[PDB]
Parts: C-alpha cells; sequence; structure tokens
C-alpha cells in the first residue's frame, strides 16, 4: 500500500492461497469431529502441574484438620 | 420382658457406668489397662450390654447415649461399645460446627440392618447412593481447599454441588429443640426421606439453591423455602 508520503507492506506470516487455506480449514473441521489430544509447548507447566498433582493427591489433610466446607 | 412382650429401654450414657468403674478400679487394687482404664472393661461392658435382648418371651427395643471422651472414637469405651450395637449412629463436632443439628456423620454412622433383603432395594440403593457421593465429596474436599473450585471437572463440580444439598437436607428441626431455637419442629416419613434424597441424587431439584434444603421437612418444604429465598 503506497499513499501520500507513506508506504507499508502488510505481509502474510505464511504462504496464503485458496488451495492452502481450504486445506487448513478442512483440518480444523476434522480435529473437532474427533476429540483428540495435542501437546501444548509448555514443559515448565507440564512437570510442575504433574508434581503438584502427585503432591496434592491422597492427602487426608482436609480431614486431619477440622475445617468447614 | 419375661412377662409382657414389648418394652422400651432408654439409657443415658452407658459411659457414665464404665467411667464409674474406673474411678474405683484403682482402689479395688487392680493394675491399670490401656489409657488408665480397668482391665475388666471388656467384661464390665459385656455383662450389662448382653443383658438387653429380645427373649422368646418378650423383646426389648433400646436406644442409649454412649459418650465418647475427648472426641476420640478410638478411646476404649466407644471402641469396645461398638460391637454391642445393632445400629450405630455417630454425631461429630465438625458437622455441628456447620449448622447441621441432627449432627449425624452419615459416613461413620451405620446399622447392621441396612440390608437390601431387609429394607427393600429402593431404600438400600438410595442409602448407599447418598453415602457414596457424600464420600466422593470428602475426597475432592482437599484439592478444593488448595486450588479452588474452578479446578474440578464439570462433572466433579456437579458432584460437590449435589452433595452439599444432601449434606444439609440431612438436617431438620426437632420439636424438643424448639425451646432454645426459634425453629419449629418437623417429622419426616421414612417414605419421604427416600423420595427426597433419591430425588436430589437423580438431579431433579438442582436449580434450587443450597439453603433451600437446610433445616426443612419433606422435599416439598425445600421447594417452598426456595421461593422466600
Amino acid at each position: 500500500e503506497v499513499q501520500p508520503g507513506n508506504v507499508t507492506v502488510l505481509a502474510d506470516t505464511a504462504i496464503r492461497g485458496q488451495d492452502l487455506d481450504e486445506a487448513r480449514a478442512m483440518e480444523a473441521k476434522r480435529k473437532a469431529e474427533e476429540h483428540i489430544s495435542s501437546s501444548h509447548g509448555d514443559v515448565d507447566y507440564a512437570q510442575a502441574s504433574a508434581e503438584l498433582a502427585k503432591a496434592i493427591a491422597q492427602l487426608r489433610v482436609i480431614e486431619l484438620t477440622k475445617k468447614a466446607m | 420382658r419375661d412377662e409382657g412382650r414389648d418394652v422400651l429401654l432408654f439409657v443415658d450414657n452407658i459411659y457414665r457406668y464404665t467411667l464409674a468403674g474406673t474411678e474405683v478400679s484403682a482402689l479395688l487394687g487392680r493394675m491399670p489397662s490401656a489409657v488408665g482404664y480397668q482391665p475388666t472393661l471388656a467384661e464390665e461392658m459385656g455383662v450389662l450390654q448382653e443383658r438387653i435382648t429380645s427373649t422368646k418371651t418378650g423383646s426389648i427395643t433400646s436406644v442409649q447415649a454412649v459418650y465418647v471422651p475427648a472426641d476420640d472414637l478410638t478411646d476404649p469405651s466407644p471402641a469396645t461399645t461398638f460391637a454391642h450395637l445393632d445400629a450405630t449412629v455417630v454425631l461429630s463436632r465438625q458437622i455441628a460446627s456447620l449448622g447441621i443439628y441432627p449432627a449425624v456423620d452419615p459416613l461413620d454412622s451405620t446399622s447392621r440392618q441396612l440390608d437390601p433383603l431387609v429394607v427393600g432395594q429402593e431404600h438400600y440403593d438410595t442409602a448407599r447412593g447418598v453415602q457414596s457421593i457424600l464420600q466422593r465429596y470428602q475426597e475432592l474436599k482437599d484439592i478444593i481447599a488448595i486450588l479452588g473450585m474452578d479446578e474440578l471437572s464439570e462433572e466433579d463440580k456437579l458432584v460437590v454441588a449435589r452433595a452439599r444439598k444432601i449434606q444439609r437436607f440431612l438436617s431438620q428441626p426437632f420439636f424438643v429443640a424448639e425451646v432454645f431455637t426459634g425453629s419449629p419442629g418437623k417429622y419426616v416419613s421414612l417414605k419421604d426421606t427416600i423420595r427426597g434424597f433419591k430425588g436430589i441424587m437423580e438431579g431433579e431439584y438442582d436449580h434450587l439453591p443450597e439453603q433451600a434444603f437446610y433445616m426443612v421437612g419433606s422435599i416439598e418444604e425445600a421447594v417452598e423455602k426456595a421461593k422466600k429465598l
């Protein structure tokens, strides 16, 4: 886009096209028709949420103390 | 009993009887058992407790208030007293500290006759159903306190919600208790008790808030209370 005293290039982040797009769309539709796991990148959250899960688990803690709920 | 057939026998604190025998056991000159109790605790209880029974000639219905010292259900008096009971309902301070004033712990409280062949299947399944979800809740209680409600699955979320309804539908105002509390008494049919709990568990009365169930008679009272608030 060139205009009076300014020109900007609005770049695509990946090669676009009706062929490549319908490919990504069909994929998105498919992944929804079949609940299936997929890893998010975060490992810091992974092994931490796991340790947290094991450490929290099987504690009779809420029973040992006398708490209302 | 040994004449007329049907008698009721109410006894306040069988513990006070055992406790008396302890104040003496020292002077009677016998060595102390566990926790300073008499070595004859096993028998002193059994003798008296074995006397109360249904004879061929006549039966005896009997309720009795067995005290538990310092809240310790492991304390010998309660521990040994247990075996001598057909039905054993236990009141915990934790459940009272909430506001539920038939302060019965529905988990640690049981009967030998909660049998399907005896009390019908509908009563049984309802009883154990109520027992389960209430226990499943006790497990989730831990993660809730540390990580909050928003961490439960939408299913477990519903488990605690349904449980907390049960937890306070167990409550009801006693007539005798009107004196020191404004709440007028109520009396629930064994028939309704099943209808309500079975009902809540099915997921019928969900929409209603929790307070709707707290301190009321039949379920149709929980409904009407939900209207006022």
